[PDB]
């Protein structure tokens, strides 16, 4: 049963370049399905990025992709979320995700069963 | 509104007995089940093992030949049964299902769970 903590989050500024981190408790990390959500003032939570439990395929809402990538090191129990190109309209609390599907499903908030707290990123006008 | 499958994280079976990994759902109303498949993670990569289609069951792998069944008979429920379970066996397995829409199309979904095989 899988606890999931966000770090890296902060305060930059617009055309910069942020890297977020995912770290899971547990030895089942390989199990798992991972992506990142985000929650801006207002606004429902929506989605961000996946990544498959081996790695390789992707999956990215529309809003970012090409300027997001997610990656994962299954002996680290860590999902990262590479944001480049960032304009202010990035700026929501970011979430990490885990659940159990394989290949399908993935942009959907219900397909997941942990969360972590979230973390904030900023990006300035 | 659409469907939702149910495999539980961990399945633990007893060597050399017989094991049910349940993948079931609740069925909708215009929600055609057309395709059922298991597969199991052999190396990073994913291999079929099962698939159930218009013309039947399909068995892809000669070891589970008389050993691999899916035959509750409720709807929604596509468990797989695995008899006399080998420390091979020990894997992750993916249920999946692909169900015609109401609107016409398409929609699948699956999920993984952990074999552990026990002495």
């Amino acid at each position: 049963q899988v606890q999931l903590v966000e770090s890296g989050g902060g305060l930059v500024q617009a055309g910069g370049s942020l890297r977020l981190s995912c770290a899971a408790s547990g030895r089942t990390f390989s199990s798992y399905g991972m992506g990142w959500f985000r929650q801006a003032p207002g606004k429902e939570r929506e989605f961000v990025a996946a990544i498959r439990w081996n790695g390789g395929s992707t999956y990215y809402a529309d809003s970012v992709k090409g300027r997001f990538t997610i990656s994962r090191d299954n002996a680290k129990n860590t999902v990262y979320l590479q944001m480049n190109s960032l304009k202010p309209e990035d700026t929501a609390v970011y979430y990490c995700a885990a659940g159990r599907w394989d290949k399908y499903g993935s942009s959907f908030q219900d397909e997941y069963d942990y969360w972590g707290q979230g973390t904030q990123v900023t990006v300035s006008s | 509104g659409r469907p939702i499958l149910e495999v539980p994280e961990s399945v633990t079976g007893p060597w050399k007995g017989d094991v049910n990994l349940p993948c079931t759902y609740d069925p909708l109303q215009g929600y055609t089940q057309v395709l059922v498949k298991w597969l199991v993670q052999r190396g990073s990569d994913p291999v079929t093992i099962f698939l159930r289609d218009s013309s039947g069951d399909h068995i892809q792998q000669a070891k589970y030949q008389g050993r691999l069944h899916v035959s509750h008979k409720v709807p929604g429920d596509v468990s797989l049964q695995l008899s006399t379970l080998e420390m091979d066996d020990r894997s992750h397995y993916t249920c999946e299902v692909t169900w015609q829409t109401p609107d016409g199309n398409q929609v699948v979904r699956d999920k993984i769970t952990e074999l552990r095989v026990q002495k």
